[PDB]
C-alpha cells in the first residue's frame, strides 16, 4: 500500500527463503516500473486508452517465418 | 570473407535454436540466462548479420530484443487480431498494479477474465464474439474459452511463461512493454500511432 | 544419452501441453456445437 | 537454480506431441472458421 | 572447436545466399533453371549438407540433379504437412510432364486439362467427400472443387515445382522438380500403369 | 505430515476448482505443487 500511496526448524529456512525471494521481487519490481514511469502517469493513459481502444483499432507486427511444407 | 566474432558466434553450439526461435518471432526476455548472455555478447555482428537478410534486430530499453521485418523482408510478417491486442494490453496493466505484489508475479486467469470485463463495452466483445449475444451465460463461456485460445497464442510468441502442471495459472515477462508504445509519448495518441505506422511497429487494421 | 534442462523450462513445457489439451478438448466440443446448429437450422428450414 | 536430468528417448516425446497437438488445433481452427461461413450464408439466405 | 572451415564462410559469403537459405527452408526445390542458384550449390554441397546438420535436416540431391531439404522426427525447424489433395494434384503433375506431347507443347499446359484430367482419373464419390463433408453432390460442390484446386496448383507453385508463364496465370511451364511425386514409382514399367496402380489402392 | 507445509492441490482434493477457491478465500512457493503453501 505505501507504493500505491506515492510512486520446526526446517520451517524457519523455508521461510526464509520465501521472504528472501519477496525482496527480490520487491526489487525487480521497482527497478523495472518505478524509473520508467516515475510519476505514475503511464498507467492512467493505458487505463484510458483500453478504455476507448474500440474508436480506432490498431495491430502490431511480429516476424513469422514460413513453416517447412512436408509429405506424408 | 566474415568478420572473425561473426564467425567464432556463428560457430557456437547454441545458435541454431536462437536463429529458428527468433525468425519465429519469439522474444527473448531477461529469463533465458544463457541465450540472453549470448545475444549481449555479439549483438553488433548479429546484428549486422540478419541485415543482410532484410530484416531489423531491436533491444528495445527494456532489455529483451525481438525481430522487426522492414517492407523489403525476405522473411514474411504477420499481426494478431483485435482480441489479442485487447489480453496484451491488459497483461501490460498487471504488470504495473501495485496491489499486485502480494502475489509475487503469479497469477490466474480468472482475475484477467473478470478485470477484463470492468473495461470493454460489454456488447463490443459480444459482437466480436457473437452477434446474437446479448449477455447469455453461453457466451460469456463462448469467450471464456477464446481467451484462453488468444492467450495460448501469446504465449507461443513469448509474452507469459506457463507454470507447474495447472494451466490455470502463468507468469508475465518484461517483453510485454511493448504493448505500450502507444502511449508511450505524450502526444495526441493518434499522430503516435502514424509514426509507429511509419517506423514499421505497426500496420493499421 | 541424457538432457539436463533448468526447472523452469521443464515447468513452462508441462504447463503449456496441459493448457493447449484443454484448448483441443474444448474445440472439439465448439465445432460439435456448430455442426448440430447448422444441421438443425437446415432440418428446420426444410 | 535447479536442473532435470532427462533420456532422449523419453524427451523427443513431448516434443513431438506439443507440435502435433498444434497442427491438428490449427486444421480445426480453419474447418470451424469454413462452418462459420457456410452458417452465416445459411442465416442469410433464411433472411 | 573448429571454429569455420575456409570454404564454409567464403560459401556463406556469398551475395546471393540469404535468398537461397529462406527459399531452401520454405522447401522449395531449388533445380537446374535458377543456373545461378544451382552453380552455387554445385560448388559448396558437401559444407551445406555439413552446416544445416545441425539443424537436424538433411540436404539431399536427388538423383535428377534437384536439390531439397528432408527433415528427421527431431527437426529444430517447425514443419507442416500439406493436405492430400494437394498430393493428388502432385501425382497428377508428376503424369502429365511425362507426356510425349510435352516436347510439341513445350511443356506448356493450362488449367482446364489439369482439371479435366484430375476429374476423370479420380473418383468422384473420393472428391466429392474431399470438397465438403456435407456436400450434396450438386454443381457448387464441383465450383468450389475447382477453386480448391486452384489454391493448391498456387501453393505448389510457391514450392517451386512449377512455373507461370508471361503475366498470365492460364499459362504454366512443368519442370523435372515433379519427380519427388513419382520417385515412388521409380520401377521400371509403365508410369500410366504405376500411377494407376496407386490411384486405384488409395496410395 | 513431516513436512509441516500443505500445498493447494492436497487442499482441493480435501466448478469444482472456483467453488474450491471461493472456499478458501497464505504464502506463494513456485516449487511447491500449485504455487502455494497455506
Amino acid at each position: 500500500q505505501l507504493l500505491n500511496k506515492d510512486w520446526i526448524i526446517s520451517w524457519g529456512q523455508q521461510s526464509i527463503d520465501l521472504w528472501i525471494g519477496y525482496d527480490r521481487h520487491v526489487h525487480k519490481f521497482i527497478r523495472t516500473a518505478i524509473d520508467m514511469d516515475k510519476n505514475r502517469v503511464f498507467a492512467q493513459r493505458l487505463r484510458q486508452s483500453v478504455q476507448t481502444y474500440f474508436d480506432e483499432p490498431w495491430a502490431l507486427t511480429y516476424a513469422n517465418a514460413d513453416r517447412l511444407l512436408d509429405m506424408r | 570473407v566474415m568478420p572473425v566474432k561473426l564467425a567464432q558466434a556463428l560457430a557456437n553450439p547454441l545458435f541454431p535454436a536462437l536463429d529458428s526461435a527468433l525468425r519465429s518471432g519469439r522474444h527473448i526476455g531477461l529469463d533465458e540466462l544463457d541465450n540472453h548472455a549470448f545475444l549481449m555478447d555479439f549483438q553488433e555482428y548479429l546484428e549486422e548479420f540478419y541485415a543482410r537478410y532484410n530484416v531489423e534486430l531491436i533491444r528495445a530499453p527494456e532489455g529483451f530484443f525481438y525481430l522487426r521485418p522492414r517492407s523489403t523482408t525476405l522473411i514474411p510478417r504477420s499481426v494478431l487480431s483485435e482480441l489479442d491486442m485487447m489480453v496484451g494490453k491488459i497483461l501490460c496493466y498487471l504488470y504495473l498494479s501495485p496491489e499486485r505484489l502480494a502475489n509475487e508475479g503469479i497469477f490466474t486467469q480468472q482475475e484477467l477474465y473478470d478485470e477484463l470485463l470492468t473495461l470493454a463495452d460489454e456488447a463490443k466483445l459480444l459482437k466480436l464474439v457473437n452477434n446474437r449475444s446479448t449477455g447469455s451465460d453461453v457466451d460469456r463461456q463462448k469467450l471464456q474459452e477464446k481467451v484462453r485460445s488468444s492467450l495460448n497464442r501469446l504465449r507461443r510468441l513469448g509474452m507469459v511463461w506457463f507454470m507447474g502442471h495447472d494451466s490455470s495459472k502463468f507468469r508475465i515477462t518484461e517483453s510485454v512493454f511493448r504493448f505500450g508504445a502507444d502511449v508511450r509519448a505524450g502526444d495526441d495518441p493518434r499522430e503516435a500511432q502514424r509514426r509507429l505506422i511509419r517506423d514499421g511497429e505497426a500496420m493499421p487494421i | 544419452d541424457l538432457v539436463t534442462i533448468p526447472r523452469d523450462v521443464w515447468n513452462d513445457i508441462q504447463g503449456y501441453i496441459d493448457s493447449l489439451e484443454r484448448e483441443n478438448d474444448s474445440l472439439k466440443n465448439q465445432l460439435m456445437e456448430a455442426d448440430e446448429y447448422v444441421a438443425e437450422l437446415e432440418e428446420k428450414l426444410n
